């Protein structure tokens, strides 16, 4: 990147810091101004300074040339607020800016206006850790408060002190900006909603800052100051932007794909290598286009959607990284996985809300997905599919884990190939931190590069490109990009069959299986938000909040909700979790998660969970499918259901929280514990007259209250009052409805998976 | 001689109840901790034909193979050209083709009056330096249960002049196989079957089975 | 192009490259070698090969039968020139994976889904997985997958009416396909029907208009990039080990990538029985991948 362009970067993400330093200090001075001679204490750079003085268009304009760079980061400041800052002559006048600016509201939940209307709930900002308690939006944290934002100025200033503004730095202070201001609202005015954070708020004007400078640095147009300022309005109808899209097909079926054993170390390592592949992929897209991380929106799952100039350049370059990568993936990993780029152009009107039609907002994304979804259909091409076809091997064996007979060695007395041998040992270097890009050290992510997991100390030894560390919010001494992942694990996968049992010796050996998955997450990224203000809530920035928002959720949070529990979270990305571990604590963790989203939702997205229930040495991928199937049978039940251990075990999820584990078994708990071998005994014929009872219905209803009575009539006197109440509650729950037949079934079996010796 | 196929139609009617057992994702909910195989869907026991065929070559294994079977790879030629042997030329591929077993008798069930298809035996064990009883409980086809059998050996020109010591074999699978268990628990009474209406049919081809039926029932 | 071959399964495996896993349909590949190695063990292994080589012969993959013809899911046509709805993207999402969830239409709304309409899969098999071990070294657990068929389902292939395809699909019966055929899995009773008068007008080989392939076919190198130029397609490896009398040793089998059902062409083209045996080895391996197109709106 040029030395411009970086000057331009940097002014327009730090163009809104002094909303940070006027609410910290309290002062009255405009935010700009303050902004600007902070960034003078702190730094010499006339361009960065200038910029984030004159971002204000209204403020002395004449005093910058017509080439400015600040006329670019103004406009998109504009175009990142999907909203006309100029016609609300909110700039001109003091006196009003004193009456409108309500800056005495923290941000608001971007969840107030997902969906129906309910109550509004507000952050209380924080800075981001990754071993605290999540912060829940509560309708009492709407006050402003001058202490939260006093530690935000103090750690921003430590941080910038000696910061270095360079390309190296640049990732290191996004992630800054992830750790501080994601809780900090972008705009206090009254008419608008501070659902947006300034960090979210300024990535996307330095997105779209560079955006313009690229699209106008092709087109040779550099008088800034009549393009984006006297010519603003003609401007937003240029067709200026594209959004752009990759997706790799393969991801699950090449991780869940393991046929031995070992899968465990194999597993993990292919979830966290195909997630640093998709990292690799949006990054070197980025440093193929002279861009950064800024103009990356979302990557997750494989998915990843980008902003970008709308230039023949980048669509040549986009292309050429299309073939490049795609002809990596066929020489390393055939045709198992694919990646697909799909763009879309869009103009500036169509991202506001007084000049963006809903139909167009989506269009902006639908264009693109109609694009991947035709490359998808159609791979590869003649050459491509006469190469693969022209066999010519005589080979006596294969790998044992993936089936591959490309590069076949020797290891642990087991053949398999030089991709497997790489998640060997790219799964003892799970544990370090930090992980590199050299040339020819490692795992091949991508065309002449490879990933290598390496610890600190040996950082300063190895030849590298470019650095990422996992799960850290702290700017260390080495310029690295951040990247987050749900990576907790308790023990090997082979031993939660025997951590079930106690201390006592109580617990099935059996170990469990989560796959769970929020439903509707793209029609709550399409749509979600224009249910409310006849669509004008749909802009670029509630997307990106959602889609931030979902990735603290499922990145970070379920690291936390997995904390003290015999569980290993393979893949937490996205809308999909994939958790192995006991099923006492698989079952806890998938409760604790859904209330937790229930909570941090306001009840706008549900969940779907299958738990399936398996023996110990059963081989990963009859796991994963099963566990997959019983989802699937969750999905089918209107959504938001939970299906354990059988399709037949289909509940609504909150009914199983409300009524099956706190309620049912709870009960068969404080019963069942005080009571000898024959009434735990009587137990299975109780589970065998529910599973009977259509059948021979009153017969039924008559023989179980036989059985009930005649324990009643075997019961201590002391012992008997309590046993009458059990009676009544079965009985009621036996002849009410067979939704709390099932449940009581599934307590009943929960419970004797409790007390099993054996 | 031509091609041809013969199969072994009969009946097994288990005498004592049958615990082929193997829980794994549909039967492992039986809350009984030792569900028996069952049918996915009309959850019926099932006897596989992976059970009939591993008992009886393991059964004439003591009977021909003249050399002792170190592993089911180093079995006598006889049982490997019928079973199978993954690792060798000529009998990489068996004349035997097992078929599973279904329930054929679940109507007369009813009439008789049963509930369900499976009991539940209770048993224990005691200790010896103490006397405490620790109980269990397994699950069992329950007898008087009928199930399909059928087995199928396939005559080939280049293996014509082997014909009737393989049907002397299966012969002597089949009476081995009524006098041994059939899976399960089996030294604690478990698995008797019996194999009645034993008949063999040529199907494809042409065969003289009528010489072969004589000798296969009664005798 | 003549018959409406149906077979009546009650368990099946299947694999589609693990043991652990099971197809619920097997492709033209695999019935195509079950067939010679069934004229092969008869001894009339060169007349199946003298037919198979004719333009005449046809196979396509096995398709659900159930009271009606069901066929593939035609890729690539769910076009929004038949799919364009006013409807909220959550019904647009919601139909989107119901349509990406179906695999196999049934023959009387075929031409209705190409007109927009939307359906649902139905209740074909069930894939249940069994344990077993080996109890004579107590060291062995291993896992096979069935698709264990009900509510009437059969499964039914396209073939010529020949007495030697009638006779080695007959003594297939009683061989079994796919799998542990020597342990129970992939048993089936064979029945020969015609063709309904709804289908052979399409079933067809040779027009120049939009042809489902209804087989696992790889084109010759003359007509591969008309045919991928305005092709939409999917992509299968028939990979494996080559099971032989030849050899005491099993050897992977060369590996192959071809297009699956429905893949939809422009026109049509000619297929292969491609030689994928391993270098120096007498006896080769024969993979069917001919076309038999269905012709569409």
């Amino acid at each position: 990147m040029k030395k411009e362009k970086i000057d331009l970067f940097y002014g327009a993400l730090l163009h809104d810091i002094g909303k940070v330093i006027q609410r910290a200090t309290g002062e009255r001075k405009k935010h700009a101004l303050v902004g600007a001679d902070w960034f003078d204490e702190i730094a010499d750079n006339q361009v960065i300074s200038d910029q984030i003085r004159y971002h204000m268009a209204n403020y002395q304009s004449d005093k910058l040339g017509n080439d400015h760079l600040a006329y670019i980061t103004y406009i998109a400041d504009n175009i990142a607020s999907g909203v006309d800052r100029r016609q609300s002559n909110e700039e001109s006048d003091e006196d009003a800016s004193a009456k409108i600016w309500d800056t005495y509201t923290n941000q608001a939940d971007i969840f107030n206006v997902f969906g129906a209307q309910t109550d509004k709930r507000y952050f209380k900002p924080t800075v981001l850790n990754l071993k605290s308690k999540p912060n829940f939006a509560s309708a009492t944290y709407e006050p402003f408060s001058k202490g939260d934002y006093a530690a935000i100025a103090t750690r921003i200033k430590n941080e910038l002190a000696e910061f270095e503004f360079n390309q190296a730095q640049i990732d290191s202070l996004l992630n800054l900006f992830e750790a501080i201001l994601s809780f900090v609202p972008s705009s206090t005015n009254s008419k608008e909603i501070a659902d947006i954070s300034l960090a979210e708020h300024s990535r996307l004007t330095a997105a779209f800052a560079l955006a313009i400078y690229d699209y106008l640095e092709d087109k040779g147009r550099h008088n800034y100051k009549e393009d984006l300022f006297t010519k603003a309005s003609a401007f937003y109808e240029e067709e200026a932007f594209l959004l752009a899209s990759f997706d790799l097909s393969g991801i699950q079926d090449f991780i869940y794909n393991i046929a031995t054993s070992g899968a465990a170390k194999q597993l993990k390592a292919r979830s966290l290598y195909l997630d640093f592949m998709s990292e690799y992929i949006a990054d070197s897209l980025l440093d193929k286009l002279g861009l950064n991380r800024a103009n990356l929106l979302y990557v997750g799952g494989g998915h990843a959607y980008f902003v970008l100039a709308n230039t023949e350049k980048t669509v040549e370059t986009l292309v050429q990284f299309e073939k490049d990568f795609n002809q990596f993936l066929l020489a390393n990993f055939q045709t198992r996985l694919y990646v697909a780029f799909g763009w879309g152009s869009f103009a500036a009107k169509d991202i506001m809300s007084e000049l963006n039609s809903p139909e167009s907002y989506r269009q902006i994304y639908q264009k693109a997905s109609r694009m991947i979804s035709e490359k998808k259909i159609s791979r590869y091409d003649y050459r491509t599919l006469m190469l693969l076809n022209r066999g010519g091997k005589s080979s006596e064996r294969e790998c044992e884990i993936c089936h591959s007979v490309e590069n076949l060695v020797s290891y642990h007395d087991q053949k398999v190939c030089d991709i497997c041998r790489g998640l060997y040992q790219f799964s003892k270097e799970i544990a370090h931190d930090h992980f590199i890009i050299t040339e020819n050290e490692g795992l091949p992510i991508g065309p002449n590069a490879c990933l290598k997991g390496v610890a600190f100390e040996k950082l300063s030894q190895e030849s590298f490109s470019r650095v990422y560390v996992k799960n850290d919010y702290k700017a260390g001494t080495i310029k690295a990009t951040h990247v987050f992942v749900g990576d907790y694990q308790c023990d090997e996968i082979h031993k939660y069959a025997a951590l079930s049992k106690n201390e006592d010796g109580l617990g099935i050996k059996r170990l469990a299986v989560v796959r769970l998955d929020v439903d509707d997450l793209g029609a709550a990224f399409m749509a979600g938000f224009s249910r409310q203000g006849n669509g004008q809530y749909s802009t670029l920035s509630r997307s990106a909040t959602f889609s931030r928002s979902m990735s603290l959720f499922f990145k970070v949070y379920i690291n936390q909700f997995a904390s003290d529990k015999k569980l290993s979270i393979i893949y937490a990305g996205g809308d999909d979790v994939f958790a192995i571990g006991s099923w006492q604590d698989i079952i806890a963790f998938t409760v604790e998660l859904r209330q937790n989203f229930i909570k941090w939702t306001n009840g706008k997205l549900t969940l779907s969970a299958g738990i399936g229930l398996f023996a110990d040495k059963t081989p990963i991928s009859l796991m994963a499918h099963q566990t997959g199937e019983l989802e699937e049978a969750a999905k089918g039940n209107e959504k938001d259901s939970i299906s354990l251990f059988s399709s037949d075990y289909t509940f609504k999820f909150d009914r199983f929280i409300t009524n099956v584990y706190d309620d049912k078994l709870e009960q068969i708990r404080y019963f069942f514990n005080h009571q000898d071998e024959r009434g735990k005994n009587f137990i299975y014929k109780l589970i065998e007259l529910l599973r009977n009872y259509e059948s021979e219905e009153k017969m039924n209803v008559a023989r179980l209250a036989y059985y009930l009575t005649r324990l009643e009539e075997l019961t201590d006197k002391d012992e008997r009052d309590k046993f009458k109440q059990f009676k009544k509650l079965f009985f009621k729950w036996y002849t009410n409805n067979e939704s709390d037949r099932k449940e009581a079934e599934l307590a009943l079996l929960l419970y004797v998976y409790e007390i099993r010796k054996d | 001689m031509t091609f041809a196929k013969i199969k072994f139609s009969a009946q097994i009617r288990l005498e004592t109840g049958l615990h082929i057992g193997g829980s794994d994702a549909f039967a492992a909910i039986g809350a009984i901790d030792s569900p028996v195989i069952k049918d996915p869907i009309t959850n019926l026991p099932i006897i596989p034909g992976s059970s009939l065929k591993g008992k009886m070559r393991t059964l004439l294994a003591k009977v021909y193979n003249e050399k002792v079977a170190e592993k089911p790879s180093d079995d006598s030629d006889i049982l490997s050209r019928l079973f199978g042997n993954s690792k060798d030329k000529r009998f990489k591929m068996g004349r035997l083709i097992f078929r599973d077993a279904f329930l054929s008798n679940a109507d007369e069930l009813d009439s008789l009056g049963v509930r369900s298809y499976t009991e539940v035996k209770f048993e224990n064990t005691i200790d010896r330096i103490t006397a405490e009883a620790n109980p269990r409980q397994i699950e069992r086809a329950i007898r008087n249960s009928t199930f399909d059998f059928e087995l199928i050996y396939e005559i080939t020109d280049e293996n014509e002049n082997q014909v009737e010591e393989d049907f002397k074999v299966i012969r002597d699978g089949l009476k081995l196989l009524e006098l041994d268990y059939l899976g399960g628990s089996g030294s604690r009474g478990y698995g008797k079957v019996a194999f009645e209406n034993l008949k063999a049919t040529t199907v494809f081809g042409n065969y003289d089975v009528k010489t072969l039926n004589e000798l296969l029932t009664a005798e | 192009t003549y018959k409406l071959y149906i077979m009546t399964f009650q368990n099946a495996h299947f694999g589609s490259g693990t043991l652990d896993s099971s197809k619920l349909t097997f492709s033209a590949d695999r019935i195509f070698s079950a067939l010679v190695l069934e004229a092969l063990k008869m001894g009339k292994l060169d007349a199946f090969l003298a037919e198979a080589n004719q333009d005449k012969f046809t196979l396509t993959d096995a398709f659900p039968f159930q009271f009606g013809p069901f066929l593939p899911k035609p890729i690539g046509y769910p076009k929004h020139d038949q799919i364009d709805q006013s409807v909220d993207v959550k019904e647009v999402r919601r139909q989107a994976k119901l349509s990406k969830k179906l695999q196999f239409l049934a023959l009387e709304n075929v031409d209705d889904y190409l007109n927009g309409e939307l359906f649902e899969n139905e209740e074909h098999a069930v894939i249940d997985t069994v344990t077993k071990n080996q109890p004579h070294k107590d060291d062995n657990l291993y896992q096979v997958a069935t698709t264990r068929f009900s509510n009437d389902t059969s499964l039914y292939v396209i073939a010529n009416e020949s007495d030697l395809l009638n006779e080695l699909m007959s003594s297939l019966q009683y061989s079994g396909l796919g799998g542990k055929r020597s342990s129970g899995f992939g048993r089936f009773e064979l029945d020969i029907q015609n063709i309904p008068l709804e289908l052979s007008d399409r079933l067809t080989k040779n027009h120049s208009d939009k042809v489902m392939s209804l087989t696992t076919a790889l084109p010759v190198d003359a007509d591969l990039e008309e045919a991928m130029e305005d092709g939409h397609y999917l992509l299968t490896k028939s990979s494996g080990f080559a099971f032989s009398h030849a050899t005491n040793e099993n050897y992977r089998k060369q590996d192959l990538y071809k297009f699956a059902s429905g893949s939809t062409f422009s026109k049509t083209f000619e297929g292969q029985i491609v030689d994928v045996r391993p270098l120096d080895f007498p006896h080769a391996v024969l993979n069917y991948a001919k076309p038999l197109f269905f012709k569409l709106e």
